[PDB]
């Protein structure tokens, strides 16, 4: 009585998975799919990073003494330390977060002379905050008062054309003095207004002297669009205007560069490296990430059910 | 085990069948023998392989930081961003879930159906030759030596050629 | 559907079957009889659960207010979260709707496919002591008491034992 | 000849569900997924509620005549009320919403005093729209004010370092007087200026004479940090700072509450007790919540297709 | 296939068969000739009809702009609005990639499920008469003419009438 | 040998598809699910359409020479143009965008008096910038100044309570003038404070000279409820108020009208006509509209596989 079988492989212990119907069924090989295991570092290899260490993002643009040497950059791969600040004398951006987030995008940035030419008023105002060898305020900008203390500053009206292909960032300051007195001295008595206005954008400032601050404002001036400045006093000058050049991804980070893995995925934490779907590492990303789930493993059935024999 | 071959009829898997994932074992005068099957290890590999595929190294979404981590920004939006970043979290651990559950529930049934297709290719063979013991084995009711064996692995068996002797042990009764 | 057993081959369901899910159906010398099966009643009912379990008590996150019921937030604000609800609502409502809606699909598919099973051991038992009508019924070609019925019911038949009887019942 | 038959079970009492191919089939027994019962009551059994009533949550750090026995409150379940008021003077909170949000989070509030002691100056500012026994004022606060009529106020600084583990809600407050007239009796003559400045916030403020009424402002002083007060009339000044005391939900309802019910999923009218994973209920929940679909009803089969005998 | 008929045991389809999905070519005396199975087509076609009810003539709920095209918002609640847009737009594209994945697959193995049906149906009708050839066809063992094989396409095909006969013709 | 064969159709020109292991598997007839049929108008069968042209929807609150035909319009669709303007005389709605949705989905607006008189000044105030055959105004709007240059500004009190059964929309400006000298001259010398007040409102205004613009300010008031303006110079009074008509969309496009189309979901490119689930015409729609896909084309199997000889 001869006769002929038909049957499948199995393993000694396979790998529990769910399905719709049952909870841990064993099956001979499963794969995962959701990424746990993090990469420690920035991985920053065919990418030009730029690590703003002790420079804010935004100190780029207004230029105090820690960002010197970031005024102009090139890179795809910006990288944020929680040591970084934006200023130099007190004062905060309008806007702040979406200027990063702006910023965080743009490729690296490029400044050009808006080409503003003072007459009868002081240009070199000074803070010991700011003091370096380069010059002793933000690098980017000009500190404008009266040619005396207490003098009377004119009313007076500057204009930026934007002679470019693409959209130029103009940044002004205002200038909130320790007191009314303070005020006085710089600029002269009398009531004080900035504003600024293009096609876009219309914007009145006033002074609010107490506590000695700077407060920094900014808009998108269109390519062959004009700017108009108009202030009799408090106002701080931008000398260039910053342009944008490609495509970038900004990375809020305290791990280390590391030029030897290539990264798309990145977060607070350094990077996710993985064809997975999912990651359960971290919720907040930037790049080309695996969608976060809160499941930290998800089994999936690379074969059939195994039965031990 | 919606084909009820895998986990239902064939009692157990074999341990001992590394040469592929559907097998045969023959018990013969000549002894005992193991082999396995190209043609349907290969049809399920390849719609297990299209899953990967489909899964595995798809392009990812872009990905932009909308928080700030180090000054936090202002609370009343910090809460709607938190609240629908919680909702994505939500909305994709219930996909992934499901995903995953489900091309689990096909791929075991996806296996039965190919075991129970390749026995189905086997018991249409061997005609009126053989008899289904309920095991997944076949009582074959003639002479198998190992040509014979293998001819059946390999398609190529001849029902005709053992037909007449089959019969005559077939139906044990006068006609 | 798929198994073409449960509204297919077989007919209808019994109302008088009350003991399970799956059974038998007798008729001999003595009178009718109808008895439940148990494997396959149970195993269809351990992959309901299944189902169930997946469901039913899930763990939920907690979410906070974003809104002001009592005074009205900024209505760019508001509008914006009350876009980003809808929306979420859009793609809840669709994924309820399509799981529930392939779920019982499967479960449709899988409770034909446990009729089907059973059906298939039974025919394998029978070996060639019984053909098949098409509509789930096997006329066996043997006399097979009350007693010889149970055999059969829980897989101890020996068909050897009634198979030389049998097939000249078939000629 | 003797024949054995196959079949399954089946009923009269079959409920019609939907599939991938077939709306409306008959299957044996099924069980509804989305709930639709709700519970007119908040459920605040194995939970430590705080209902506010006519008094609005923000009231709890000021403390007008509506709020006094929640000025220090311990609750995991705050709830807001249509009636609740935050002020009895006519004023208003800065960032108000974002202050409500972090109120509801807390745990709750504890107070403690600040160190404030004055002389030189009136600290009884009182009005009739607080009324404890007759004319009063926000029992958390001092309305600081000349020695007589018309009498100059001081120049002064008040600071305050915060002495706790977690940070403290600094509140403080601005009066804007009726007329310039009314400034001038309540405080001095002249320019009124106050600042409030911590290390990690400066914002200068000034009153503006005109309508009647007082502007809460507000910030998170850090552990080992120091908020500096300098004033010199105007000037709502806190007797008493707040500390969170841990996690708590929010929620806004009109329903009363229930302390024999259980449930993590409250809403505008009630709570949703369930363990389904949808409802049909509110769109807008708190808490643990199943999630909001718009169909009435979504039936699960738990049998098989039905063909009735 | 899940059922191993079409691209399974079947070589090919019918490239004339225009009546219907699913049919029957027999062989005889006199001659060849095809027909086609309407209730195992009907059945199919309500299974892909019904698929398409749920998916088409869907009524959608109403949205309204939250942004501004013409003058720009700010730019906080403007990237919210961007970055949300996206992940709605990444979920949909997922879920429109899964459904018709998923539903093809389905419709493909029901079509199948569906001939495998219909050979099991003719299987258990033929009885003892035919033996299957594995390619989807049925050796009928007693001579049957145009009439005869219409029987078991109309589905009233009495087995006990050709028994004794194409039984004699099984041994030989 | 007599043979019964069983077998399936095929076609020679069968359509590819996906599946979940297969891709690119054919089939003998497949169903397209994505929409990318567009047609370039604003399809209004059915619907009552505004076309506001020349005119911007917040324009239609105030009255400038371009929505003197739509003062009063009355729609259930309202498509914006691009150079539509809101304004005439220099000057910013606040909070523009809540008020611009706000009024998108409001059915239209009905103009109702709000029944001020004013004695011992002018009401008359006219400008070149607004000509409607000679020197205007807002059409619902007075410009309030003294009888003459330098002539002090009386303090008044205009009350207006809500008659009807829903809420009002209360737009009311505070023209700053040009220069210091300008705001005497229209107005009275020293601090011009206005002081809108209603039951859950209150807000305080002062002009800002240096740069001339009307700067409109709105609130929402309940019936049965009040507004009361305080003010002394600088304001800008309402003579009508407005009331929403019922329910509208409102679209925002290039595209003409047609009446000869119907449909209900619009975008800037025009209207998605289509019973099918996804489109890949345009992410950002309004209306009743197909979900939005990344994907060109997803074709739905509606036939099995073709396998020809
Ligand atoms: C005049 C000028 O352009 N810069 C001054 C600067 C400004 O007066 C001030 O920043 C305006 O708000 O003051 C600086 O000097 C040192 C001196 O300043 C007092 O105001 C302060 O009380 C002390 O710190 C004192 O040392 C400065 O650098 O901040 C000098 C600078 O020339
Ligand atoms: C003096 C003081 O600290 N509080 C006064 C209070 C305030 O001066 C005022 O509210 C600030 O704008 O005014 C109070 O009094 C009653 C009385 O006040 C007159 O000024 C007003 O002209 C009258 O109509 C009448 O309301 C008050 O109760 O609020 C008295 C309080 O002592
Ligand atoms: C008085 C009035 O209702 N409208 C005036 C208008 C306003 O007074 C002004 O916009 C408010 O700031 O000014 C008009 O002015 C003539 C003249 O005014 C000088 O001050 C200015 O320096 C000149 O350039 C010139 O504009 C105007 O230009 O429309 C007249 C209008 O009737
Ligand atoms: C939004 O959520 C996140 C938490 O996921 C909050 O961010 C952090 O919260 C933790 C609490 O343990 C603290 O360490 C910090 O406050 C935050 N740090 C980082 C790195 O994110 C965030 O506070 C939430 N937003 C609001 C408004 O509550
Ligand atoms: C967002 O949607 C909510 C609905 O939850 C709106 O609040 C409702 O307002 C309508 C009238 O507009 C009333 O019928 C309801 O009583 C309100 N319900 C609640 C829970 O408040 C709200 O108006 C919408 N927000 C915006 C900005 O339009
Ligand atoms: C959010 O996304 C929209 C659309 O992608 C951006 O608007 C587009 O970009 C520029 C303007 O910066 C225009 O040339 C396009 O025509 C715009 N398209 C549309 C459909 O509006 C918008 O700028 C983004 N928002 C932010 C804050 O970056
Ligand atoms: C194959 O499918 C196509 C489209 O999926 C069918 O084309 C439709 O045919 C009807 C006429 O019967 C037309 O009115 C429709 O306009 C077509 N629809 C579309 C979306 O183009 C076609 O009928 C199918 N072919 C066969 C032979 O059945
Ligand atoms: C099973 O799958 C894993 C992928 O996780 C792979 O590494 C392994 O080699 C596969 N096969 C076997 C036989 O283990
Ligand atoms: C069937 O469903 C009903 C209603 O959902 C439920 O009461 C019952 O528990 C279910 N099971 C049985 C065996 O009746």
């Amino acid at each position: 009585g001869d006769k002929i079988c038909l049957g499948h492989h199995a393993v000694a212990n396979g790998t529990k998975v769910n399905t719709l119907t049952e909870r841990g069924i064993e099956v001979v090989n499963a794969t995962e799919t959701v990424e746990t295991t993090n990469i420690k570092k920035i991985c920053t290899q065919g990418k030009r990073p730029t690590d703003l260490g002790q420079c804010g993002l935004l100190g780029t643009l207004i230029g105090p003494p820690q960002c010197d040497q970031f005024l102009e950059f090139s890179s795809d791969l910006i990288i944020e330390r929680r040591e970084g600040t934006d200023i130099c004398y007190p004062g905060r951006f309008t806007n702040e977060e979406s200027l990063r987030q702006i910023l965080r995008r743009s490729g690296g940035i490029g400044k050009e002379s808006m080409g503003f030419t003072y007459s009868g008023i002081r240009t070199n105002g000074a803070t010991s905050a700011c003091t370096r060898s380069g010059s002793s305020f933000y690098a980017e900008m000009k500190w404008l008062l009266s040619n005396s203390d207490n003098a009377a500053f004119p009313q007076m009206t500057k204009a930026y054309r934007n002679p470019r292909n693409k959209p130029a960032l103009i940044i002004w300051g205002v200038h909130h003095s320790e007191s009314v007195s303070e005020q006085t001295k710089l600029y002269g008595s009398g009531n004080k207004l900035i504003t600024v206005r293009s096609s876009k954008y219309q914007q009145s400032f006033t002074p609010n002297p107490g506590a000695r601050r700077i407060d920094f404002h900014w808009l998108l001036l269109d390519p062959n669009d004009t700017v108009t400045f108009t202030f009799n006093g408090a106002f701080i000058a931008p000398d260039r205007t910053s342009f944008f050049r490609g495509e970038s991804l900004g990375v809020q980070s305290d791990a280390p560069l590391d030029s030897s893995c290539r990264g798309d995925c990145f977060h607070s934490g350094g990077t996710i490296v993985s064809s997975l779907p999912f990651q359960n590492i971290n919720s907040r990303t930037v790049g080309k990430c695996p969608r976060y789930v809160k499941q930290k493993s998800l089994l999936l059935a690379t074969g059939m059910r195994n039965v031990p024999e | 085990g919606l084909f009820g071959a895998i986990a239902g009829f064939i009692e157990n898997g074999w341990e001992g069948l590394i040469n592929g994932w559907y097998g045969f074992r023959h018990q013969n005068a000549q002894g005992e023998g193991t082999a396995a099957d190209y043609k349907s290890t290969q049809s399920a590999i390849d719609q297990i392989t299209g899953k990967l595929n489909r899964l595995i190294g798809k392009t990812n979404q872009q990905f932009e930081l909308i928080d700030n981590e180090f000054n936090e920004i202002e609370q009343q939006i910090g809460n709607v961003i938190n609240w629908t970043r919680d909702a994505m979290t939500e909305i994709w651990s219930y996909n992934a879930e499901l995903l995953v559950a489900m091309e689990n529930q096909h791929t075991i049934d996806l296996a039965d159906s190919e075991m129970s297709k390749l026995y189905e290719r086997v018991k249409k063979q061997l005609r009126e030759n053989a008899e289904e013991d309920g095991t997944g084995c076949f009582e074959i009711f003639h002479k198998c030596d190992d040509q014979c064996m293998e001819s059946i692995r390999n398609n190529t068996y001849d029902h005709t050629q053992y037909r007449t002797e089959s019969l005559q042990n077939r139906i044990q009764i006068d006609s």
